[PDB]
């Protein structure tokens, strides 16, 4: 039996509303969080972060053309069930508010957790770790080429606690840290609905080994870290997810970003005189092997009249497939299991066109791969500098936490006043509560300092994050 | 879209693991005709040149590819480790 | 009779969809609007123009939170009017679709038609074409201080047209520019009712005298230029609108840009250090003579979550003010003859609270004052550096815009080059339509070509005119 | 919000044109106790110092009270035109 | 190749000299099919628009050319000035 | 007035030769309230808790007080040291 009012959660977890309330007091929790999230300091961030080239489009106004596309796959799913009498039995019929505001705001950020330079920002991070940490040496019994002392393997009811932390320690993802900054350091206290429109992914980040089988593409990825596991099983507490479940509003935002992939940058390489629009037109042409899409763009037209037309045409044939999809297959996708994606037909072939032309003449260009390799540069050398953050001791790390002015550390001190105040904030209430006559404390104050450290470099706009380079190093 | 560097990652570890047993691999990638989804083939074999066995896999996304590649060689690594 | 049915037009003015259109179908045509207003090259440039500071709001992110205190004045009208069972009786029983969206996108493009540093900007470009042209010289009988020939009162016939190319060519308003800039260069190609909602005032440029006590308020500013004067007439005809009339709808989008007003320069004010955010509550204190609004954010937080309630609780006591007001007054605003605005109570005091308090502490600073002069030199440099097109006669400028390579005039031509394609393209159409055999042919010609030129100015990034200024003097 | 430059314009061409008839305009700006309104009160006199007459405007938007004083200097500069 | 700059003031200075006398001149310039060479048509006539005479100029170089066309406005000048 | 550089660094280096030793050392700082002078008090103790000895010394001057502390910290090896 489906029925959406055990999807759409209008609770939060602080001064949760409690009671019954009506159709237009309902709407109006769903407006505030929109007033939050619109007016945060990481959506600000989003303009000063570059998707591919350095009127060029930025991440802020990505994100806003895949708002656009998500709205009118809701609403032509929405349109196309009361044609079929189906919205009151689906519970629905006092829901359509909500229900394309969550798709609008979980398009709107979808990409708050980035780092710094993008895709190789991500992996500099994965590399660093993994020197110092050697995963690999924890997935059995005890060989150890670990650099601490508390995370080698030597005691079985510790050792699997070390080798989660080794693990998830090495395994960075934007969209793991995406739920780690709307909940743990902004504290934007959104509504359950509202958080799981972002967990893309179910699989832990702490995950080694084979997946099953029924859930491959489910858990290609990681989702979330091992600090937010009690925060996870919550949100599934109040969803009504299986585990290794998904959100069913969560495939209406993955079709968005698929339509929107490659387009913008064909046209953004035209502004930069990469080529002409007829050069442009002249290589589709080739790639393609059309007439319906691209062809009556290009007689409507002219740089600036040539893609106005050519969005349409391909909107006005893949926004319908895509809501068919989703009606069609609609109790797997309410169960959560569904393991495939909406978007093996002339339409699914139609986007590969605009993704091989992509590849090959855009990011290609000598400026673009110069970028990706300076990127790799700047956050390896960051990372290094805030080595000897990591190599202190816990008396030590707790005395320079606790009295600020200290005279034995005058390296390790002035570098622990460049952090923000946020993080240092999160990191004193996560180690204020674990128990301190335990013997898995400094395991735990270990893996808290290194997502203190990871929350500091991500969180930095790709201009930023240069100067300080550039600065740290006495170069500026 | 792009492959995840956690599964490049671990496909490198497995690569090593069963390299350490004095073994080679070699990889071999493409796009088949019409089923629309890339193929990789992995061979199996020791120093010599003597072929062990291999295997081909399809699919139309990286991540699940690279997953099932790597969970074929740690099979591979573990078969040839309960002897020889 | 209020009927909304005769106010909200979605027919365009090339190849407008004819027939009779359903709900559903009719909603679609608001949609495509939509993504082709997102999806424009004029919406992109928002995010290089400043605000007031060059983690900052630019002017796409202020146009954003308008945009979303529209959406809620917007809902809270209608809801309140179906309690009262009127919704069926004025025509909106199959309307509430497009009436939120006319104001969500009359709300985002508010500001495109600005020129490069704002105020500072628009009263460079006055002055220096005030002293070309002497218009307080054409008010009466022939007197003349004009430097052009053909515009020098010398001719019953003749004279009104001089008089009116001289007053209007020293009359430019960014609100005029934002009409030319959406149908005559960007030839977007909206629907009617799009079109009047960015209409904010009546009064046109080449008004002289005093204006009627009926519209003392409705025609303070210009609002349109010459050029679009058979724009406008269609316009008006389109939409049932009066002379020196005002659409329904533009109330509820200047409401909005009254509320945004000050709040977030405050906020971007402690972000760069001016001072923290207890001087600014004490300021706020002091200032005042606020428990509601202020003192409830304040204990409920501390830099990100002073301001995340301060909105919500001016919003909540805010947005009902107006909604009330727009249904108070609704035969008068119908009619377009509604000579106030929406927002003297503790309401408007409010607003003069966070007036007070940031042109007191933020607008006063010294790097914001001394970016307000450099933005003067800049755009009265590059009015001179073009002043040689200005001088050629009617032949020569015919030959250099027919021929493009001229022997007789090299330093002329090379200038010529540097304007965009879409500029000449305007100038090409609007002078390919004048009687050639006509004793107007010149002044016409001149006021088009003195319309490219301030086209081409105001059309630019703040950081690009500098760097064209600087370029083109020889000194980077 | 600000005061527009068109306005500034025609009030400064306002008074330099009763300014060529050998005369002067004082001119005084404040904000009212409880009307909630600028206020800005003009007085004209020759150059010998002899008042000639006064006026007070209140307003609460900048344009319209501008507009309003433009035009009353117009009017002024009018009627001491239509004799002497 | 390219026109000297001298003769381009030269060709200025005698249009100018031949405005101060209220008449005007318009410049026509192509290229010829088959000769091969650079032509160029002038106009002499008054502001009323009646057309006093015209003449074309043929020459592969861009330097004679617009020398003759200099002399030709001057022997226009001359003539014009020894009556009227 | 700040500590010298060469004093840290002995204290430092006492504390890890006593540390060659499997011991450890505690470090509390603070401020007294009449005396006018700071405080700093050391513990001895070995990995697995047990307490040895603690010391406090209080002094006007960083330099004296680390000195101080720093001979102290070899006494307490070189008695260690002695037996066991
Ligand atoms: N420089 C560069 N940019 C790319 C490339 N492929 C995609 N992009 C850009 O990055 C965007 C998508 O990022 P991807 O790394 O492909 O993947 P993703 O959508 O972030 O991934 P998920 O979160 O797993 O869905 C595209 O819209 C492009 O703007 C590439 O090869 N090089
Ligand atoms: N530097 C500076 N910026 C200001 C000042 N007053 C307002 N602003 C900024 O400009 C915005 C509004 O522009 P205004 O020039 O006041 O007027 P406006 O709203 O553009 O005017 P209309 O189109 O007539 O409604 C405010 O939200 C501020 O961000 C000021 O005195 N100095
Ligand atoms: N930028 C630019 N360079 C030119 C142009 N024409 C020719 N050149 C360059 O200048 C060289 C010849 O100079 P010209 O000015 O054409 O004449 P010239 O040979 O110096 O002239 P004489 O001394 O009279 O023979 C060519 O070989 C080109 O390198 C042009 O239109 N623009
Ligand atoms: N940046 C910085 N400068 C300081 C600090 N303390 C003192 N100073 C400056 O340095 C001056 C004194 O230097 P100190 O290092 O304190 O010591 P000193 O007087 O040089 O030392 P002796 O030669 O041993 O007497 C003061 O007058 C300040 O100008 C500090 O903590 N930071
Ligand atoms: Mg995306
Ligand atoms: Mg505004």
């Amino acid at each position: 039996q489906i029925d959406f009012r055990k999807k759409i959660n209008w609770h939060r977890r602080y001064r949760s509303p409690q009671g019954v309330k009506t159709e237009h007091e309902i709407l109006r929790i769903f407006e505030s969080d929109r007033g939050r999230i619109i007016n945060s300091p990481a959506i600000r961030r989003l303009q000063q972060k570059t998707q591919v080239f350095p009127a060029v489009r930025t991440r802020l106004t990505h994100s806003m053309e895949v708002q656009q596309v998500g709205r009118y796959i809701a609403k032509e799913i929405l349109s196309r069930l009361k044609e079929l009498k189906l919205l009151e039995a689906y519970g629905l019929d006092e829901l359509t508010g909500p229900f394309e505001s969550i798709v609008e705001m979980s398009c709107l950020m979808h990409d708050i957790g980035n780092p710094p330079f993008g895709h190789f920002g991500e992996a500099a991070i994965n590399d660093w770790f993994r020197q110092r940490l050697h995963p690999e040496d924890a997935e059995s019994q005890p060989l150890d080429r670990c650099s601490v002392a508390a995370l080698r393997l030597r005691e079985e009811p510790l050792n699997e606690l070390r080798r989660k932390i080794r693990q998830d320690l090495c395994h960075f993802e934007g969209n793991a840290q995406g739920i780690r900054l709307v909940h743990t350091l902004m504290r934007m206290n959104l509504t359950w609905a509202q958080v799981g429109g972002i967990l893309k992914y179910t699989r832990p980040a702490w995950w080694r080994g084979e997946t099953p089988e029924t859930h491959h593409y489910l858990m290609k990825k990681p989702g979330y870290y091992l600090s937010e596991e009690a925060y996870i099983a919550r949100l599934r507490k109040e969803l009504n997810l299986a585990l290794y479940s998904r959100f069913p509003l969560t495939w209406i935002m993955e079709a968005a970003d698929d339509i929107s992939y490659c387009v913008a940058d064909l046209e953004d390489a035209v502004e930069k005189r990469i080529f002409t629009v007829e050069q442009l037109y002249h290589h589709l042409h080739e790639a393609w092997g059309f007439s319906l899409v691209v062809e009556n763009a290009w007689e409507k037209s002219t740089e600036d009249q040539f893609f106005m037309y050519l969005r349409v045409n391909t909107l006005n044939k893949l926004v319908p497939y895509a809501a068919q999809r989703f009606i069609d297959n609609l109790p797997a996708i309410f169960a959560g299991t569904f393991n495939h994606a909406l978007l093996a037909s002339e339409c699914s072939d139609l986007l590969k066109l605009y993704k091989n032309v992509a590849v090959k003449h855009v990011f290609s260009h000598p400026d673009v791969e110069r970028l990706e390799l300076q990127g790799y540069r700047v956050i390896s050398g960051l990372l290094e500098i805030y080595r000897p953050l990591l190599s202190l001791s816990l008396s030590d790390f707790t005395e320079l936490v606790e009295k600020e002015r200290v005279k034995r550390f005058p390296i390790e001190s002035r570098l622990f006043h460049k952090l923000s105040t946020r993080h240092r904030l999160a990191y004193v209430e996560a180690v204020s509560k674990l128990p301190s006559d335990s013997p898995e404390f400094p395991l735990w104050e270990y893996y808290y300092r290194c997502r203190l450290l990871q929350d500091y470099i991500s969180g930095m706009t790709d201009l930023y994050a240069w100067d300080e380079y550039r600065r740290l190093m006495a170069v500026e | 879209g792009r492959l995840y560097s956690g599964n490049l990652a671990a496909f490198k570890a497995a690569t090593n693991k069963l390299f350490q047993l004095d073994l080679a691999v070699i990889y071999d990638d493409w796009y088949d005709a019409y089923t629309r989804k890339d193929c990789i083939r992995l061979r199996i074999e020791d120093r010599s040149g003597n072929l062990i066995d291999t295997s081909t896999f399809y699919h139309h996304d990286e991540d699940v590819l690279f997953n099932m590649c790597t969970d074929w060689l740690n099979h591979m690594y573990d078969q040839l480790k309960d002897w020889k």
